[PDB]
RNA sequence: GGUACCUAACCAGAAAGCCACGGCUAACUACGUGCCAGCAGCCGCGGUAAUACGUAGGUGGCAAGCGUUGUCCGGAAUUAUUGGGCGUAAAGGGCUCGCAGGCGGUUUCUUAAGUCUGAUGUGAAAGCCCCCGGCUCAACCGGGGAGGGUCAUUGGAAACUGGG
RNA sequence: CGCAUUAGCUAGUUGGUGAGGUAACGGCUCACCAAGGCGACGAUGCGUAGCCGACCUGAGAGGGUGAUCGGCCACACUGGGA
């Protein structure tokens, strides 16, 4: 059964960016929602659309290809898994590709990218990885 | 009784001693209490530092300086420093 | 493995035994066992000195001993050089070092320790063979 | 494009390999090579033949054909990667100015022909030097370059 | 000053078979060292309780004491939850 | 120890003049016997060591010292070894070889700040001032026999290391980083 | 202990070995031996051209040391958390039902055990590292600092995990 | 720390009530009463070990060591008592 619904609107990314797909739709949920929202507001994805519905919602994303049918994402990791959590201090917040790639931490202070969450001196859950 | 005496440190021909507080049974270089300085009488002229906040809230405590110890106190003018306060 | 299956039963490193066990013993008289001891020579006493066949496709008489040590371990030591002193009841000195083609051969005698002399007009290598340096 | 730039070659190796036929076998010499012009091109060939130095030839040729473009931050490469190709794994992490080229092998080579000056490295999988160098290539073609992001995200380098 | 104070801990009662006395648990969550898992811990901790309040299943507060006996370094304070 | 050996064939052998001038590789530009990368980075450690003269044991502590600096291992190891008191004399000229500079220091002809330093390993430190004891101010060898980073004066036999060389001043026959490497191994 | 140190006088005079040299691995030739004597960590070498045996000349690496053995760590992303796998290479339980355990869709409120963060106390000295200073240098020694907790205590934040 | 090719272990044992004893709390001891207590989170047994600051190695995680120096413990022919 579904034990990361994290993983999977990561995975799901991975697959349909593999296939150069245009768009996706992934079942809604609030952090989905937050993590969708950073991915566009650091240019990984064009964008983000919310279908309300009787169930869940539905978050449909589009993804951003370059010229040349040059891939914007490269990869997407999921680091904290649900069979072993991943917490960072925020002096040990985790830099991406050396700063080319991203980290999504949930913190306190709120869902924030690596940049994000070493300005405001926070650590958290370390969600994913993204470059 | 607790003392106040010097530690040896230092190497081989080259003593330096560190001014240590320190109960009567202690080994010379083993267990202590606090720090209160260093003398080092192979230099000319020997080189003294004590820090007073300790070195009088040890001696009114009634930790006893070892004869050297005494005489170091003496040319800082602690025990002076001593005296006044138990009278003023 | 998941984390949780290392959790419960976690990873198991190897066992790293030792090229030269009858060195790794001592014994007690006293007691009369083996103590668990490593040295990096042994003493011991030729109870047969001979020669051996090496293993194909190599082909020559091996100078070996037949050594009981100060643990009360018996085992066979090769004797390097060109030509030894070496007959039954030497007092010997092992050291580590098989030898590659004689089965049954983990230890190697020095030359110039004990009753083993040097090897005699050796000029290269000397200290390898016992041998001390020839003019003055 | 190889007749602008001036190479130098590296013979990383040479194995006899060889044919089984009906009255023995026939055995030929494998080169493998990495050229590059020391300024962030690299590449590299094999040749096979029945004499060494055409063997040589023939793949210096080959890597000429080859090249790749290895972007370079300073001295170094933009940030870590792991190249792998079939069994063959290094991974690169960039590194500090006087560091040197801290790496192994047929990986060196590449490296220092590219024209990297401080690298960390390691062969995490085979030592086969072909893959090793094939593996090392795709580190090399994976490398993004901050700029290049900059304008696929729509955003400063900055 | 004001006093120092004892450790105190919530836990939940798994015997009253003894007289005067219960059986309290404390489960916490300690970190593998290695892994960096967090795993179930059960300490049982014996506590004197004078009226014999408390009853298997309870959610019980205790405070550590000099010792009461061989076992009992413990005093049941309060009885937070009671059993079903 | 010290090498007290041939000076020439270790030029010979390295394919660099360790005097500076040429002299051993004018007529046999070639390794020393009757046959004249792990050797590569060899060959430039032993380039470096056999210049200055100095023992492995005590340039490879060297090297671990030059690392704990700020700035390029390599860079910051060649300045110290230049800094070595030996060196500073026969850099300053008060001795034609490095040889010489060595035994003129060992035998405690040289002062550093006006004392008696008789020990060519000496790190020299900027400010410091090199100069002849009064007992030797009229030995041959220093009347017999300059770069920016060192100021002489020929009158007085005293010289003085104003700055840390800077790494273009050094010898550029050497490539650093290869010894970097030879110890990275 | 007339010991360190210092001054004066005399003499290159008294003071270099050890291992290696086929590849790994820096540095090669000759003679002797001829699967023998021997070498060897490994691949192996030795039956007439032996750079691998023994010697000699030289060369190389170190140096009052140099080799050898033993033991430990590394190389070994080779028990893999970092950091491996299981079609055919070693590796999917013969198959179920399940207790514990591990794991858990979506929204909102709330707590705050996890988690993040602050302050305080403590984590001796020496050591390691850093910055200085003393021995002619260094080793060594000293001073000031830093580090180091599944840490205690007491405040905050509340997304995520855990309660309700 | 290792061992399940060690799974049960305990009967002053677990708790209570008194008294005695101790510098002091306390099965510490004794009497009486109760039936408890611990253990698959590994009890119990067997084997091995003084522990630590540190030290060695390693990119680190980790592994190995616990000479010297400092802290703490234990022991003083062996077993027991004052």
């Amino acid at each position: 059964v579904m034990t990361d619904p994290i993983a999977d609107m990561l995975t799901r990314i991975r697959n349909a960016n593999m296939v150069r797909h245009e768009k996706l739709e992934i079942p809604a949920s609030k952090l989905k929602r937050e993590i969708a929202e950073i991915l566009k507001r650091e240019g990984f994805i064009r964008d983000v659309e919310f279908v309300e519905d009787s169930k869940q919602g539905i978050i449909r994303v589009f993804l951003k290809y370059g010229q040349n049918n040059e891939r914007v994402i490269t990869g997407l990791k999921r680091i904290s898994k649900p069979g072993l959590r991943v917490y960072a201090k925020s002096n040990e917040v985790p830099r991406v590709l050396n700063g080319l790639g991203i980290a999504i931490i949930s913190t306190s202070q709120g869902v924030l990218t690596d940049k994000e969450a070493r300005a405001k001196q926070a650590g958290g859950e370390v969600l994913a990885y993204v470059w | 009784a607790v003392k106040i005496r010097l530690k040896r440190m230092g190497a081989k021909k080259s003593p330096f001693y560190r001014i240590v507080v320190a109960d009567s049974r202690s080994p010379r270089d083993g267990r202590f209490i606090e720090t209160v300085g260093t003398y080092n009488p192979v230099a000319k002229p020997a080189e003294v530092k004590i820090d007073e906040e300790l070195a009088l809230k040890w001696l009114q405590t009634g930790a006893k300086p070892s004869d050297t110890v005494r005489n170091l106190f003496s040319s800082q003018g602690i025990m002076e420093k001593f005296h006044n306060a138990k009278q003023g | 493995p998941t984390i949780n299956q290392l959790i419960r039963k976690g990873r198991v490193s190897k066992v790293e035994n030792s090229k030269s066990p009858a060195l790794n013993k001592g014994y007690n008289s006293f007691k009369k066992e083996h103590t668990n001891v490593s040295s990096p020579q042994k003493r011991g006493v030729c109870t047969r000195v001979g020669t051996m066949t090496p293993k194909k496709p190599n082909s020559a008489l091996r100078k070996y001993a037949r050594v009981r040590l100060t643990n009360g371990i018996e085992v066979t030591a090769y004797i390097p050089g060109i030509g030894h002193n070496l007959q039954e009841h030497s007092v010997v000195l092992i050291r580590g070092g098989r030898v590659k083609d004689l089965p049954g051969v983990r230890y190697h005698i020095v030359r110039g320790a004990l009753d083993t002399a040097g090897v005699e007009n050796r000029a290269q290598g000397r200290s390898k063979y016992g041998t001390k340096k020839p003019k003055a | 494009d190889p007749s602008k730039l001036e190479l130098e070659e590296r013979l990383v190796t040479v194995n006899r390999v060889a044919k089984v036929v009906k009255g023995g076998r026939r055995f030929r010499f494998a080169a493998l090579v990495v050229v590059g012009d020391k300024n962030g091109h690299v590449g590299f060939g094999t040749g096979k033949a029945q004499e060494v130095p055409e063997a040589i030839r023939k793949a210096v040729e080959d890597a000429k054909k080859n090249l790749i473009e290895v972007p370079m931050v300073g001295t170094t490469i933009p940030h870590e990667i792991i190249g792998r190709f079939g069994a063959g794994n290094i991974l690169l992490k960039p590194a500090s100015e006087g560091t040197g080229v801290i790496a192994g092998g047929p990986v060196r080579a590449v490296l220092e022909l590219a024209g990297v000056a401080d690298i960390l490295s390691k062969s995490l999988g085979s030592n086969t030097p072909i893959n090793m160098i094939r593996a090392t290539l795709q580190g090399l073609s994976e490398l993004k370059r901050a700029e290049d992001v900059a304008k696929l995200r729509g955003k400063s380098v900055e | 000053s004001e006093r120092n104070q004892r450790k105190v801990y919530q836990g939940r009662v798994v015997s009253d078979k003894m007289d005067k006395t219960i059986t309290v648990v404390v489960e916490t969550y300690k970190k593998h060292t290695l892994y960096g898992k967090r795993v179930k811990y059960s300490k049982k901790f014996k506590a004197h309780d004078e009226n014999n309040q408390a009853k298997i299943g309870d959610i019980v507060k205790i405070m550590e004491t000099r010792p009461l006996s061989a076992t009992k370094r413990f005093r049941l304070v309060e009885v937070v939850e009671e059993a079903v | 120890a010290r090498y007290t050996g041939p000076s020439w064939k270790l030029s010979r052998r390295l394919g660099i003049s360790l005097s500076g001038t040429g002299k051993e590789l004018e007529k046999r530009p070639y390794a020393p016997g009757p046959h004249g990368e792990y050797g590569l980075q060899l060959q430039e450690k032993q380039k470096l060591r056999h210049m200055y003269g100095v023992n492995e044991r005590q340039f490879r502590t060297l090297f671990d010292k030059a690392g704990k600096l700020a700035g390029k291992h390599g860079e910051n190891f060649m300045i110290l070894l230049d800094s070595r008191l030996d060196n500073v004399v026969y850099k300053l000229g008060l001795a034609r070889t490095r040889r010489q500079a060595r035994q003129l220091v060992n035998h405690g002809h040289i002062l550093v700040d006006g004392s008696r330093v008789d020990i060519p390993s000496y790190l020299v430190k900027p400010g410091q001032t090199i100069g002849v004891r009064e007992k030797s101010r009229n030995l041959s060898i220093i009347k017999e026999s300059v770069p920016e980073y060192l100021t002489f004066d020929a009158e007085k036999l005293e010289g003085t290391f104003t700055r840390l060389p800077e790494r273009s001043e050094l010898a550029p026959e050497i490539n650093e980083a290869l010894i970097v490497e030879f110890y990275s191994r």
